[PDB]
């Protein structure tokens, strides 16, 4: 049913009977690995304290480095300098001692695994292997890949700044599903100084029974997903109900002590990811707080674009209620010092003021925007003043009604 | 890479061990180089000399396409063999296969022995002249038509019934059609400044007559004035106000922003306003400074719902003294794309069309019942397959002979 | 679709890992400049305007670290005798009382 063969075959995507559409993978690979680690300065060797015999096996023979070893209890595999040498049983990630697995279809929720034969507790099954990302690439590739309409995301956070992708290349551990009654689990073992993720069993799994592991629940966009197991209390949904951010999903980078700018950029981008402006008053509040901290022209322009793309009258009213006009006034006053590079920001500010549902001229007078705009691109400001006063104009090209846009689309 | 494509006009004379001209002219209304291929499949049994000659010719240069002519079955077979060799050996450009599109030997033959052909090449054979003509006809028909006397148009017969009727009406209709096509496609001001191939195209312009175009070309050549903008002939004192008004929609320049389009000086302000409204950009004497509404709109349609037909018409009526209900679409098109070409697309020769172009004898000429002489020269299996009077493969089946 | 994190270490596992890591090595555990400032401050109470030798401060640091390590080694036995995992100030005080301090 697995049938690993190197020739690519005629199975599109489901990988149930023909595993050679993507590529498989050995122990994982890195991209920006530098020699800044605890590898060979204090973890040079962590040798167990064992006084073995090793001359009596198969008769009055205890297996070497059992559950009384100092390293197995602390989740460390031994090195080649073990006193047992080539008879130690800790080195399970290096001798590739695996379990008998098979991939067939069980439920319409997706593909998975079922146990071939009996398997006891605290037994290793498979190693999670993939491609190691880094700080910058994650938050770009994820938004580059969310627009590709994929169901399965093979992302696993090793540390607060490392996320492993098991999409382009993956071993047999990529098919394992989620259930609220877990019988296998994941452990963080340390081999050769590097951290690796493994899969252990917890009970006596019968021959022909399911082998899944519990997800530490997480969601990443606006949508939700639900589980189809329903053992006895199943939480219904993968990722639960609660939403968390791009950084919280990946673990937010250990900030290089540069600048503040990167936090503002990351929050601005999390606001922009929805692509349709502000959707709730919490987003409005976050934008209001960000504007106070934004110093760069690009960030100001991005905020103005987000406000313009916000179609929600309630969100616009909340932005006004939260002193949005004063926050815009700050940037407009900063614009006053006459450097040419500010023309585009001036135009975008005028557009945002046009888009904002300002109810009364008194609001602009109180926010002190009106004198700056009167001083102010000049025709954009004149159109803004004409919109705020009444009648004549710097003639405007009226924009065809939505009805007529639709009709002129359908007549082709 | 580069402006246009390198057309290799291949006009073979006979393809029977005789030199057939094959000139690789550039896509800028000019011929880059040429060559001859005396070797042909001459030799009664020589299936390698022609292939070697074709490979050497292909390796000599890097053409962008092949335009092979045709006269009879032998010519068609030679063209097919050349195309097959080029495709097999990737001889189109030396690094990929280039498809030789067949070109009927109808316009190239005429153009090779014309005044333009003689001036461009005097000490060159008629094979080279015909190859240059075919390349020109497969690169820019408008240039070739505008660079001919119109006698030159009268050379091509429209139909037999035209001879009986007065030829003056046919000439006037041809001149009118040419003028309309020139106006629709526009005229490149810089194209007729230094490139002889694209020169003398100011004879079929709307309001710019032959005498006016000749005077303008002479003034340009003397003063060294280039196509600065749509107002070049109004600023340099070369064209009168009436002439400028009549030929504003036909004159095009390389570079103002709306100089190389249908937008006239009267409609320049309206077009600028419309682009500003569509792009939602700032309006500040938008002729050259504001580059958003100009460059972005030209690069792609930025906002079309912004420009309303009713609003534009009302603005034109109130200020301008004219309704723009019909001219609004034209102004928007000129703003979005400059120097739009009104010519058709490239027409690949068809089976009947190819037969007419090369053999020059379509089945329409031959009718049932009339006596047609069949030259029986050979038989494949039973019948007698020979050549006819008009170069048609006349195959007499077993029925014809019993 | 979201990014799922694998798991959380069971508490005490990394604690024991650190126990081995710091019992294997031989280095200074205390922040040197703060230690130096502390020694200077408490020495100002006996004679104004003193001066120190670097080795004279290094020896103090070595002795202090050894003393604290021994104190904790005894206190851990006290806590275990009390049938507790967590270590308490009453355990520290008992250790000092029995030791004779």
């Amino acid at each position: 049913d697995d049938f690993r063969d190197p020739q690519r075959w005629k199975e599109c995507a489901k990988q149930g009977k023909m595993p050679c559409y993507f590529d498989l993978i050995e122990e994982n690979v890195y991209l920006t690995e530098r020699k800044k680690n605890k590898s060979h300065r204090d973890i040079k060797r962590m040798q167990c304290e064992c006084t073995p015999l090793s001359k009596d096996e198969r008769a009055q023979g205890e297996i070497a480095c059992g559950e009384d070893c100092l390293n197995r209890l602390l989740m460390i595999e031994c090195s080649s300098r073990c006193p047992n040498g080539d008879y130690c049983s800790n080195r399970r990630f290096q001798r590739k001692q695996h379990a008998d697995v098979e991939v067939i279809l069980t439920e319409k929720k997706g593909w998975g695994l079922r146990a071939a034969k009996d398997l006891p507790s605290n037994t290793f099954v498979l190693e999670y292997c993939g491609e190691v990302l880094d700080h910058k690439e994650f938050k770009a590739r994820v938004k580059e890949y969310a627009r590709n309409k994929n169901i399965h995301y093979y992302f696993m956070a090793l540390k607060n700044d490392e996320i492993i992708d098991a999409t382009q290349k993956g071993n047999c551990s990529r098919f394992m599903n989620h259930s609220c009654e877990p019988n296998c689990e994941t452990q963080k073992w340390t081999v050769n100084g590097q951290l690796r993720v493994g899969f252990f069993t917890t009970k006596l799994v019968p021959s022909g029974s399911e082998l899944t592991f519990d997800y530490q629940f997480q969601r990443y966009g606006k949508e939700a997903q639900k589980c189809f197991c329903g053992s006895a209390n199943c939480r219904g949904y993968l990722g639960g109900e609660n939403r968390v951010s791009i950084r919280a999903a990946g673990g937010k980078m250990k900030k290089e002590r540069s600048r503040k700018k990167d936090s503002v950029d990351g929050e601005l981008e999390a606001l922009m990811e929805n692509g349709e402006g502000l959707s709730d008053k919490n987003q409005v509040l976050s934008l209001s707080r960000l504007m106070v901290r934004i110093e760069t022209l690009e960030q100001k322009l991005t905020c103005l674009e987000l406000i313009q793309n916000t179609h929600s009258q309630s969100c616009l009213k909340s932005f006004l209620e939260r002193h949005g006009l004063s926050l815009l006034w700050i940037w407009m006053a900063e614009l006053g010092d006459g450097r040419e590079s500010n023309q585009k920001l001036q135009e975008e500010i005028i557009k945002t003021l046009e888009h904002l549902p300002i109810p009364t001229k008194n609001m602009l007078e109180e926010s002190k925007v009106l004198p700056i705009i009167q001083r102010w691109i000049s025709d954009l400001a004149t159109k803004l003043l004409d919109s705020w006063k009444d009648l004549k104009e710097v003639y405007r090209i009226p924009k065809k009604s939505q009805t007529e846009k639709e009709n002129t689309t359908t007549e082709r | 890479q580069g402006k246009g494509i390198r057309v290799l006009g291949i006009a073979f004379s006979s393809a029977r061990d005789h030199p057939v001209f094959c000139a690789l002219v550039n896509g800028e209304g000019e011929v880059t180089d040429f060559l001859r291929l005396p070797h042909f499949t001459e030799e009664r049994e020589k299936k390698a000399q022609d292939i070697e000659t074709l490979k050497k010719f292909l390796l000599n240069k890097k053409p962008h396409v092949v335009t092979v002519a045709g006269e009879n079955r032998d010519a068609q077979m030679l063209i097919e063999d050349v195309k097959r060799i080029v495709h097999e050996l990737d001889q189109g450009q030396q690094l990929s296969s280039i498809g030789v599109e067949l070109v009927d030997n109808e316009l190239a033959i005429l153009y090779m022995n014309s005044k333009k052909s003689e001036a461009e090449f005097r000490d060159y054979p008629p094979v080279l002249r015909q190859a240059v003509s075919l390349a020109r006809r497969i690169q820019d028909p408008l240039i070739e038509f505008a660079q001919v006397c119109s006698e030159d148009i009268l050379c091509l017969k429209f139909h037999p019934l035209q001879e009986h009727v007065v030829k003056e009406e046919l000439l006037n209709a041809l001149y009118c059609e040419f003028i309309n096509r020139v106006n629709e496609v526009g005229v490149d001001v810089n194209r007729a400044i230094a490139h002889p191939y694209s020169q003398a195209l100011i004879q079929y312009v709307c309001g710019l007559g032959p005498r006016k175009g000749t005077h303008l070309l002479k003034i340009l050549k003397q003063n060294n004035t280039r196509l600065e903008s749509r107002t070049q002939l109004v600023t340099m004192c070369h064209m009168g106000p009436k002439v400028f008004m009549n030929c504003a929609g036909f004159l095009k320049i390389d570079t103002e922003v709306l100089d190389g389009s249908r937008v006239h000086p009267e409609t320049y302000e309206w077009a600028r306003k419309m682009a500003v409204d569509a792009l939602e950009y700032d309006e500040s004497a938008e002729d050259a400074n504001p580059a958003g509404a100009l460059e972005e709109i030209l690069e792609n349609p930025e906002r079309l719902k912004d420009l309303d037909l009713d609003a534009f018409a009302e603005e034109l009526e109130r200020q301008g003294y004219g309704d723009k209900h019909i001219t609004l679409y034209d102004i928007r098109a000129e703003l979005s794309c400059r120097y739009k070409d009104l010519r058709t697309a490239y027409r690949s020769p068809n089976t009947e069309e190819i037969f007419n172009m090369l053999t020059k004898e379509t089945p329409e000429t031959f009718y049932i019942g009339k006596l047609i002489i069949c030259n029986v020269t050979g038989i494949a299996h039973i019948g007698v397959k020979t050549r006819l009077d008009n170069g048609v493969t006349g195959f007499i089946p077993t029925k014809f002979l019993s | 679709g979201g990014v799922m994190k694998p798991h959380r270490y069971r508490p005490g596992t990394v604690a024991l890992r650190e126990i081995r890591r710091y019992q294997k090595s031989t280095e200074l555990l205390i922040r040197k400049l703060p230690f130096q400032r502390l020694v200077r401050e408490i020495a100002q109470d006996f004679k104004t305007d003193l001066r120190f030798q670097s080795s004279a401060v290094m020896a103090l640091q070595e002795a202090s670290e050894a003393y604290l390590v021994a104190l904790f080694e005894d206190t851990n036995l006290c806590a275990i005798h009390a049938k507790r995992v967590t270590i308490m100030p009453k355990d520290i005080q008992l250790a000092r009382r029995i030791r004779g301090e």
